[PDB]
């Protein structure tokens, strides 16, 4: 974000849980796991102008 | 203070603003600013005088609703978006909400009423925490959506704050709401350019916080809350009679000075990007802004004030002086336009 | 001289020693930096 | 040292600024492009991270 | 802005890549100007202080001025490779995407007839 | 409930003067609504009812700034045949300017309001001849 | 030219490590000097411009100026050092340093290739100036004066400031020399009939036009000898300098955008040529008389032919010598007598015998007294505004007439008539003041020999 | 009434220094300040500068204009060329528009 | 299918060309 | 030579130091040294450089 | 003659809430200089 | 919640519409500004309950033990201005004017 002290310090204090298809507990996968995926392996390596 | 809880409280004071930097769920950016919220209220009243509780009780209200405001966007756009965080399908509305509610907190445009009454019952010291060290917060949670808030509104709220704090200041006498009144002023110039280059907010900024802490440790060195007290400069320490002439006016756009940069870029990115509808209304009334800083200037150092007998006494003692802060600060300030190009 | 000697009657030696070697370190660094950086540069690119 | 001199100066200069000029255009329209594009590297705004997402197998197995 | 641009160094301040570029003249006129704005902060501090202007804190006044130089070289040594970015970045797209950027034709003024005004 | 506002340009001007006149109204009155709002909610009234009188009297005046605005500048239109012409704006800014002077019963308030309130309508018009863009979406 | 500069800059190290006792002749035998590495830049052996380096620039019409620059800071340090002479020895270091650096930023406004440069440090001068009118002005007014003298340039320098970053993007450099061999013509459309607006006015009003020119009166009144000095014969001219250099680009509509200003100026001419007539302050008669020989100047770089031009550069550098002498002597008689007022002080010439023939040339270079530059100076834009339109001889027929009455007004009531019964006792001339006048007309003597070195750009 | 200095009275500074010279009011200051000022103002800027300035040589071209013109009309009248033709840049080189 | 990755600027740093080109600053 | 003969040398350096500065100037803008139409020449014997 | 230093009315002024005075902000009175209130 | 989710959110409103007009006491505020917490728990809670969305139920709390400790500050600045002024009224807080 703003300062990415995270990324730098390689910590991933705040990233491992921001969509619903991240690890959710006891692997009891979510809903619409099927397509934020596929949502979002697709918009990786083109920016939003062209995720949108 | 116990010196404890003086940590306590700084360090949260101090994690607030870099958590909401740091993180990237907005959830916790969130938090960062409710501790912010929480660690600013008890020094606020410190000397617990009754200004001071009036001060603190209004800043608290208008903080936390906002506070609420921007989890309402986020515990919506949970909804529209699994996701916590905003993005480019975000519901324009989800969006608008957070300039609103963070225009709040900044204390931009309409929303300007709290910030010129908490400046003038707290201290000056937390006068400048509670313009400078505040404003980066939830600054940077709008530069970091910049990309999806909307042109208009942001324009708005822009030009708004500039005449808001142009007016309020011509009148004022008190000086730590002539303060009060530019930083309104200043944070909507950079609040005009995020839409388009963030990266010149945060020029905006930095030079407003390389002028305005000089500016409040000058107001405090001699602690004076009045013009009157401050035209007495000449007599207290005459050597700050100089720089404090040139910090003001920086402050306001004159050409020579650093205080341009700012607004000299931000104008070449607004016409850059076609706004010279805006911009000319922006720099016509920024003009307005240097007529009260100059009018202090005369009251301090053009003209010489009388002054009262009692002050051949603090003349006599030893003067505490100024910090090493002020003067690095003061220079890099007044006089660094000669290195512009390499600043933005 | 002064009823109440003055704090700064007599200097802050540390206050030399760690502003003055400060300084020396600061210099020996940035022209250690500036000539090795010249030599990367020079390398780096064909010469 | 002569009339030589300034008129070769002036031409010189005039090369840089021509040539400051012409880049300083093509700086606004791709940045104008990239903007709307969006197939360039600056204005690559940011989606969330792929390595988050559980690729495990999951309890129910419809994922 | 340039921010997003691959291979981003999340939190470093001169990615080794500015290696490739000139390393700034220490007396280019910038760092030699951050020294004099160096040095008058530490006379002005003095003034402030009430102390000797210029005879004063010769300690200090070194500080400064070599503080405020130190980093300029850090800096200015950073700050131009962000504008070397922007070209390698600028130049790159006018190719990668040609079209777009066509090289226009000029006419010779005989060809080109531009209206006279007169002023009389 | 905006298409009605923007019809106000899509017919040339000078014609249809009615609509103009109606659409050039309601923009004063809502406006007025708003500015008596602001000037309740903040310095407020001392009765319920002397504060509705307030909202009527802003509502009413700005009402009228917004008639004679666009009536002039219709009607000038009209007579002087210039279809598109800055000054036929001018005249009815000017107009505007007047009215808000009458409705403060100063002479003064009318010159200050005749030449800013019309050279901002003059204005107006060339901004839309011109193609002037306003909060302009970021195309750097 | 970084030689009329760098070493001028080195004059603020000088003024202040100086001895408080030697402060002033260090400073102003040094600036003489500075102006004689100035005279450098008038040996133009080709008409092709010196463009010294990328930034700095001398061309023809900037030339004459940056010598005048150069030249005043050395008069302007001497006309100062009686009034200015009762301060704590600080307070003077700094009015030195402040003269010092307006002919730093002047010499580099008029030296400046780049628009915008013309702009910082354009708008920087106003910082200076301000300082030297508010903080020793004698008069309880020039809190007042210095608030006219910051808004009215204010307020017409961020048009300029939108106009010339507009430019930029449209054309892509602000470098005067690209954007003359370069094809920029407006359109006539509403808009560019603003632009022209924008860019002329901020330069108009420091150039003060019929319309905005009460700035001036005031500002002069009260400011100190040095900064009315300053105004007159620098600072005023900025604007003109700005308005030739402006007007390559917009070059199609000041053929009919001008209208308005050319009529508002002769008239202008007439009325504050007028005014001088009746007015009880001599400061505010010359004043005015700088009001209205500025609105011929106006008037003839908008008709823009080629001897307009330079009929403009010969009066602008040739009423800056005048000027200034007025405002000199003017203050001399303010100093031993106290008081601004004309009426009093009548029949000097009785006791200041030399002052007076000082007095008697300052006037007949102030009317149009032929071997003079000055009278070349109205002649040709009197030549061009008739080739305008014939009748234009009328108004600037009326002009003439008024100037020649209020000049030599000024020198009969106030040296001939009786003696004033007894004032303060006027004591003698000091040779300061009177060099201070000589070192003023004996360049308006010698310039007017070889006029050639100050026709401008045109011919 | 608050506390302020009386007026001061400005001295007659020719009353002691009768040689006094407008510069300063101890002496050889004056001297000093006008023996240095009459001469870099007058003897050599007024001296030295038109000295100069007058040797300018051929300032702006116009003593080379003089001469090329007596050249180019001794050229042109003998080999009977109009002296100052209509058209200056050639015609041939025009491409005027067709239309 | 998957959309493709924006395509990469290629090369090495060169000094900037002419400097930082902000108004007027031989830089 | 600072018995106030030093602050006699400021100014006269300030001319040195710009006539240096100066100079450089020159050197930088030295492409078409010799390159220009209207001046270009063949370097005559023994120079190697038409204007420094 | 000495330049005008401002007398104590051209202070004055400066004095006040309010620079500016209203109809009824005039009625207002300075803020304690302490900081601190009497009620 | 389609439609249970447009209930709560007019709550939030509702209780919007109130934090930001004032009346007399200021405890009402306060009161009101906890119905938002409420209403922002709920809310968060439900659709991250039918979203199975397990990775994000500390937030629904992590709202309400910051919402605790903002309402804390909110009234001891209460009790120190009925201390200050012997209610908690809000027209007293008009000095700063
Ligand atoms: C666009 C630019 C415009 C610039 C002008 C306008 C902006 C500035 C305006 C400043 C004033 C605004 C109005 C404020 C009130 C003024 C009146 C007043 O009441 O002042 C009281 C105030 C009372 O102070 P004080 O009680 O005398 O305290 C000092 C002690 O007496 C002890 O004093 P001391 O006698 O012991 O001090 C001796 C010391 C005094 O030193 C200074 O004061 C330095 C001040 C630097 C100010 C820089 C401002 C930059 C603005 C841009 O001598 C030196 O240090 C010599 C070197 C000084 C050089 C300064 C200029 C350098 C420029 C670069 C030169 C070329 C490069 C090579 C340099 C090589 C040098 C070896 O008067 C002042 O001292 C003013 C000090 C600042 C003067 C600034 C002059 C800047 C000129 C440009
Ligand atoms: C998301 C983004 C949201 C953005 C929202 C922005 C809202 C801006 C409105 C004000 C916001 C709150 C505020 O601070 O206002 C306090 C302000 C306090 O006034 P007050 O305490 O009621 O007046 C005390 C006496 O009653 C005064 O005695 P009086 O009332 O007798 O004096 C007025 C008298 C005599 O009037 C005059 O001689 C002067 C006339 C000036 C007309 C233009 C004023 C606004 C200029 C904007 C530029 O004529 C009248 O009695 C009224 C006749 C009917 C007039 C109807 C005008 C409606 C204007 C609506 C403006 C909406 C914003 C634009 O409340 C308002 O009046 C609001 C409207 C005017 C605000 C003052 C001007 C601020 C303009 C800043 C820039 C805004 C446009 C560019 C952005
Ligand atoms: C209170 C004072 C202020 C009031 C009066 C003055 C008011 C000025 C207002 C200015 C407002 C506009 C601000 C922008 C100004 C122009 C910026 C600019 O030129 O940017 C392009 C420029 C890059 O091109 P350039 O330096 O023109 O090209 C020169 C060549 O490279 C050739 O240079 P080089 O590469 O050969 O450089 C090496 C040269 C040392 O380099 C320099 O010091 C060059 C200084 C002049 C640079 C040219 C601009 C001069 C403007 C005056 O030789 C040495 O190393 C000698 C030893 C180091 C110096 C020792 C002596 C230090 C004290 C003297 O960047 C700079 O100039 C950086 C320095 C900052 C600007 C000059 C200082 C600010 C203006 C005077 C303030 C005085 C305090
Ligand atoms: C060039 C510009 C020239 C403008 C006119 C110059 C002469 C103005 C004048 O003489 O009157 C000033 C006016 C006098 O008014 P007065 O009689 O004191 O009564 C005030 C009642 N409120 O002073 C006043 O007291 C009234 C001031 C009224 C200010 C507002 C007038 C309308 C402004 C609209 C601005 C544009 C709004 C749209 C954008
Ligand atoms: C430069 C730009 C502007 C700068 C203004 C401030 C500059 C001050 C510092 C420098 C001052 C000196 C340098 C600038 C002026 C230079 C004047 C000069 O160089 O005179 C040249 C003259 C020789 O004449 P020449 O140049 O050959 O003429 C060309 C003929 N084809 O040389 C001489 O013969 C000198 C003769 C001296 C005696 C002259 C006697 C005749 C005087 C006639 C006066 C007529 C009445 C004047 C009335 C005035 C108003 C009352
Ligand atoms: C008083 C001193 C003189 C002030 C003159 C102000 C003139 C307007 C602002 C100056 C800048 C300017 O005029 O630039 C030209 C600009 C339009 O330029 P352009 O991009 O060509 O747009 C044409 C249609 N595409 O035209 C504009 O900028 C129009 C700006 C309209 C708003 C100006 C401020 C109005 C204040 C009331
Ligand atoms: C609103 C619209 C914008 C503002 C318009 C009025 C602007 C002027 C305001 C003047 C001062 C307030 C009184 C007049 C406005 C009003 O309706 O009262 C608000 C009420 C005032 O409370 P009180 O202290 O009793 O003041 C009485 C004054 N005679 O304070 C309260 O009501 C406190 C409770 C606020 C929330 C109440 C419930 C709101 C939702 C009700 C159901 C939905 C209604 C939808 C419509």
């Amino acid at each position: 974000p703003f300062l990415d002290i995270q990324k730098k310090l390689g910590i991933s204090l705040d990233r491992h849980f921001m969509f619903l298809s991240a690890e959710q507990p006891y692997k009891n996968a979510a809903r619409c796991h099927a397509f934020e995926k596929e949502w979002i392996e697709c918009a990786h390596g083109i920016g939003g102008t062209r995720a949108k | 203070m116990n010196p404890i809880t003086l940590a306590i409280i700084y360090f949260t004071i101090f994690l607030g603003p870099v958590i909401t930097m740091s993180s990237t769920n907005l959830m916790l950016m969130w938090v960062g600013l409710e501790f912010s919220l929480l660690a600013i209220i008890p020094m606020l009243i410190n000397k617990k005088n009754p200004r001071s509780t009036e001060a603190a009780t209004k800043y608290f209200v208008t903080q936390a609703t906002a506070s609420m405001i921007i989890l309402l966007a986020i515990v919506l756009n949970y909804k529209q978006l699994g996701t916590w965080m905003f993005q480019q399908q975000t519901n324009g509305l989800i969006l608008n909400m957070t300039l609103m509610a963070l225009s709040m907190k900044l204390g931009l445009a309409p929303f300007h009423f709290w910030l010129p009454e908490v400046t003038q019952g707290i201290p000056l010291h937390m006068g400048l925490i509670l313009l400078t060290w505040q404003k980066i917060a939830p600054l940077s949670i709008l530069i970091q959506i910049y990309p999806l808030l909307n042109s208009t509104i942001i324009l708005m709220l822009a030009i708004t704050s500039i005449f808001m704090g142009a007016w309020g200041g011509l009148n004022q006498t008190q000086m730590r709401k002539i303060m009060a009144y530019s930083s309104i002023a200043h944070m909507g110039w950079m609040l005009a350019i995020l839409p388009y280059n963030p990266s010149l907010t945060l020029l905006n900024l930095m030079i407003y916080i390389i002028l305005t802490a000089p500016m409040f440790m000058a107001l405090m060195l001699n602690n004076s809350m009045t013009i009157n007290s401050i035209s007495l400069l000449w007599n207290k320490t005459p050597a700050m009679l100089t720089m404090i002439s040139l910090m003001l006016l920086s402050l306001g756009g004159l050409p020579p000075l650093t205080g341009f940069l700012p607004k000299w870029i931000i104008i070449t990115e607004l016409m850059k990007n076609n706004c010279l509808i805006m911009a000319t209304l922006m720099a016509m009334m920024a003009l307005l802004n240097l007529f009260f800083y100059t009018r202090l200037i005369y009251s301090t150092s053009l003209t010489m004030f009388p002054t009262n007998n009692n002050s051949k006494m603090m003349t006599h003692q030893t003067k505490t002086k100024p910090n090493l802060m002020f003067s690095t600060l003061a220079i890099m300030s007044t006089m660094t336009l000669p290195l512009a190009p390499q600043l933005i | 001289f002064y009823v109440r000697e003055p704090v700064n009657a007599k200097p802050n030696w540390l206050a030399v020693g760690l502003s003055v070697g400060a300084s020396v370190f600061m210099w020996i660094y940035l022209i250690q930096t500036h000539n090795e950086d010249v030599l990367e540069y020079k390398r780096r690119n064909g010469l | 040292d002569g009339p030589e001199k300034n008129y070769e100066k002036t031409l010189a200069i005039l090369q840089i600024e021509s040539e400051k000029a012409e880049l300083r255009l093509k700086e606004q329209e791709v940045r104008r492009l990239m903007r709307a594009r969006g197939d360039g590297p600056w204005y690559q705004f940011p989606t969330p991270e792929k390595e988050f997402i559980d690729h495990s197998p999951k309890a129910t197995p419809d994922n | 802005m340039m921010n997003g641009r691959p291979g981003h160094e999340p939190l470093k301040f001169l990615p080794d890549e500015a290696r490739s570029l000139p390393p700034p003249k220490l007396n280019d006129p910038r760092l030699v100007y951050m020294g004099l704005l160096g040095y008058c902060t530490g006379l002005m501090d003095n003034m402030l202080r009430m102390r000797p202007v210029m005879r004063a804190g010769l300690h200090r006044q070194l500080l400064f001025v070599t503080s405020f130089v130190f980093a300029g070289y850090f800096y200015l040594k950073r700050q131009n490779y962000l504008y070397a970015v922007k070209d390698h970045d600028m130049f790159g797209y006018i190719k990668l995407h040609p079209e777009d950027f066509p090289e226009k034709e000029k006419k010779t003024y005989a060809e080109i007839l531009e209206p006279f005004h007169p002023v009389r | 409930v905006k298409r009605f506002f923007e019809s106000y340009h899509e017919v040339p001007d000078g014609t249809q003067c009615h609509r103009k006149t109606y659409i050039t109204t309601a923009l004063g009155g809502i406006c007025g609504i708003i500015g008596s709002a602001y000037s309740v909610s903040l310095n407020p009234a001392d009765s319920t009812l002397e504060a509705v009188a307030r909202v009527g009297r802003y509502t009413f005046t700005a009402a009228a700034i917004g008639a004679m605005f666009g009536l002039t500048t219709c009607v000038s239109a009209q007579v002087r045949e210039k279809p598109d012409d800055p000054l036929n704006y001018f005249i009815g800014g000017c107009a505007g300017g007047l009215t808000l002077g009458a409705r403060t019963h100063s002479y003064g308030t009318a010159a200050m309001g005749c030449v800013y309130m019309g050279t901002a309508a003059a204005l107006f018009k060339i901004g839309k001849l011109e193609g002037w863009e306003l909060f302009p979406t970021p195309k750097v | 030219m970084l030689k009329i500069i760098l070493p001028s800059l080195m004059l603020l190290p000088l003024t202040w490590l100086s001895s408080p006792k030697k402060t002033w002749t260090n400073v102003t035998s040094y600036s003489f000097l500075i102006s004689l590495t100035s005279l450098t830049l008038l040996w133009q052996t080709d008409e092709n411009y010196k463009n010294f380096s990328n930034m700095f620039s001398s061309d023809p019409l900037s030339t004459p100026l940056i010598i005048l620059t150069a030249w005043l800071l050395p008069l302007m340090l001497m006309a100062s050092q009686n009034h200015l002479k009762k301060d704590n020895n600080v307070l003077q270091k700094l009015y030195i340093s402040m003269l010092i650096s307006l002919q730093i930023l002047l010499i580099m406004t008029f030296s400046a290739t780049e628009l915008i440069m013309f702009y910082i440090l354009f708008e920087a001068t106003l910082i200076p100036t301000l300082i030297i009118i508010t903080r020793w002005g004698n008069q309880t007014e020039r809190l007042n004066a210095g608030i006219y003298f910051l808004f009215y340039t204010l307020i017409g320098s961020i048009p300029l400031l939108i106009a010339l970053i507009l430019i930029q993007n449209h054309v892509g450099t602000l470098n005067l020399m690209i954007l003359s061999f370069t094809t920029h013509t407006l359109d006539a459309s509403w808009s560019n009939n603003l632009l022209w607006l924008a860019c002329m006015m901020a330069f108009l009003i420091k150039m003060p036009l019929y319309g905005v020119h009460l700035w001036l009166p005031k500002a002069h009144v009260e400011a100190p000898i040095a900064g009315s000095m300053i105004l007159a014969a620098i600072l005023l001219k900025l604007g003109s300098y700005g308005m030739i250099r402006i007007s390559i680009i917009l070059d199609p509509l000041t053929k009919y955008m001008a209208y308005p200003f050319i009529l508002l100026s002769l008239w202008g001419m007439i009325m504050t040529s007028s005014i001088c007539l009746r007015q009880t302050d001599l400061k505010s008669l010359i004043a005015y008389s700088s009001v209205s020989h500025m609105a011929l100047v106006i008037a003839s770089i908008m008709i823009q032919t080629p001897w307009s031009f330079m009929g403009a550069t010969m009066l602008m550098i040739a009423h800056g010598l005048t000027s200034s002498l007025l405002f000199c002597l003017a203050n001399s008689n303010y100093e031993r007598i106290h008081s601004r007022t004309m009426i009093m002080a009548r029949g000097l010439q009785m006791v200041f015998p030399l002052m007076a023939t000082w007095w008697l040339m300052a006037s007949l270079a102030n009317l149009a007294l032929p071997p003079s530059i000055n009278l070349m100076g109205e002649l040709f834009i009197t030549m061009s505004l008739f080739s305008w339109s014939n009748f234009t001889i009328i108004l600037m027929g009326i002009n003439i007439i008024i100037t020649g009455m209020y000049s030599m007004y000024m020198i009969i009531t106030t040296q001939r008539g009786k003696l004033t019964n007894h004032m303060i006792n006027l004591q003698p001339s000091h040779t300061r003041e009177l060099t201070l006048m000589a070192l003023h007309m004996i360049p308006l003597i010698l310039l007017t020999t070889s006029p050639k070195l100050i026709t401008g750009l045109t011919m | 009434q608050w506390q302020e200095d009386p007026e001061p009275e400005d001295e007659n500074v020719y009353a002691k220094n009768p040689d006094f010279h407008g510069y300063d009011s101890d002496p050889v200051v004056d001297v000093w300040n006008m023996r240095a000022v009459f001469f870099f103002g007058f003897s050599i800027v007024l001296v030295f500068g038109t000295t100069f300035v007058a040797y300018v040589p051929d300032y702006r071209m116009q003593e080379w204009a003089r001469r090329e013109a007596e050249r180019l009309v001794k050229y042109r009248e003998v080999n009977g060329l109009p002296i100052m033709e209509s058209n200056y840049f050639d015609p041939s080189k025009i491409q005027l528009p067709e239309d | 299918a998957r959309p493709e990755p924006n395509p990469v600027i290629e090369g090495d740093l060169k000094p900037a060309k002419h400097g930082t080109r902000f108004f007027f600053w031989t830089v | 030579l600072l018995r106030e003969h030093w602050v006699h040398i400021l100014v006269p350096a300030g001319f040195v130091f710009g006539c240096y500065l100066d100079r450089k100037d020159d050197e930088k803008l030295t492409a078409f040294r010799n390159k220009s139409m209207l001046f270009q020449r063949e370097l005559r014997p023994n120079e190697e450089v038409t204007w420094k | 003659a000495r330049q005008w230093q401002p007398d104590i009315e051209w202070a004055e002024q400066f004095s006040g809430a309010v620079m500016y005075p209203s109809k009824e902000t005039a009625h207002w009175k300075p803020p304690p200089w302490n900081d601190v209130d009497i009620l | 919640m389609p439609s249970t989710f447009f209930n709560l959110t007019m709550a939030f409103s509702l209780s919007l519409l109130g934090t930001l007009m004032f009346r007399s006491h200021l405890m009402s505020t306060l009161l009101c500004l906890e119905g938002m917490v409420l209403s922002l728990f709920i809310m968060t809670s439900v659709t991250s309950l039918n979203s199975n969305s397990m990775s994000s139920m500390p937030i629904p709390i992590t709202i309400l033990v910051f919402a605790a400790c903002e309402a804390a500050v909110g009234l001891a600045l209460l009790v120190k201005v009925s201390n200050t002024y012997g209610t908690d009224y809000v027209q007293n807080l008009n000095l700063l004017q």
